């Protein structure tokens, strides 16, 4: 009889198939929850970056200012000492 | 001699902005989780539908 | 008849398991979406930290240069009030 | 007294270059979107196997 | 005149540490690619499966 | 035949529901190793931005070392310096 013989072929096929279908949106979920977890890991660390950049920024131009004052103390004292020099 | 000119340029700091992208990331991360969730279930719902047939 | 009640049973089957499978693909092709999507964000987010951090970098670069001339010019200066004060 | 010391040392900048891992993640996303759509076709074509028997 | 008032603070560094990020996304890489070696045979073996009926 | 008609509609339903899920599955895992590249490479890209980070700050933390103590000597130097406009 033919049409048993082909009712058992494609059980046999649709039951292989349907297991390694089964197989392999399982491997496609592990690789989804990998994705999920990395993304979040790089979010993580896209928010460490920020902050450091922005503290050496800050660092930056809190240091220039710091610098601009010390140089002008340093020319208000040397103009005071040349005038001295000049008096005498 | 003279008095030294001493110049410090002003400095124009550039701001790292990365708010949107972190958030961006953690939103998909959050989609790609509760995708997961429900991928679980249609993959035990595919895996119901094995036959047992006799002859 | 056990031909027709296995046909029904394996239609039924294939039918419930292509729907999900359907529905399966449907949800992964949502999670690559979103990935793409992620992937961009992150290009972005690199190319801002390549903006910013190089601009810290040139900045460094300029004031160490600055700093070099306006302590060669203090050097300079206090030489020649030193000089003074030996002539004195 | 005498002449200060005064010393400030060369800098060495070291360039953050990020040109290739930029342009790599550009063709990722390019490629997964490219993808998504393939993947759309397919998924109908399964959609159209679904059977309407019979007996 | 008199001598300047010359105050340089002091400097706090934060690092940036990434290292637990970067072994991560290495780890997930090598997770995926060991995937994609299992998802293909468990594609080949679906393949297999197409019937070849006569009536 | 009902039995044999559906068994031709079943099978062809089978074998391009199979023929596409095959082609739905290589797409996808070109997908994954697309993403697994991608991780690879934003890796990369944190192992360097963390480098060039540290080593800017490094860099401020050692210009304001040096900078301290150039100032010390300009400190030093000028209090000499207005002792001795105070002898003479």
């Amino acid at each position: 009889d033919v049409l048993q013989e082909n009712q058992k072929i494609l059980a046999a096929s649709f039951n292989k198939a349907m297991t390694n279908i089964v197989d392999a949106f399982t491997g496609v979920n592990d690789a989804i929850t990998q994705t999920s977890q990395a993304l979040q890991t790089v979010a993580t660390a896209l928010n460490k970056i920020q902050d450091v950049v922005n503290q050496q920024g800050n660092s930056l131009n809190h240091l220039t200012s710091q610098l601009r004052q010390n140089f002008q103390a340093i020319s208000s004292s040397i103009q005071a000492i040349y005038d001295r020099l000049d008096t005498i | 001699g003279g008095v030294p000119d001493l110049v410090v340029e002003q400095y124009n700091q550039t701001i790292l902005n990365l708010t949107s992208e972190i958030s961006t990331l953690e939103n998909k991360s959050a989609e790609l989780n509760y995708t997961v969730q429900k991928l679980q279930t249609l993959i035990d719902n595919i895996n119901s539908t094995l036959v047992d047939l006799k002859w």
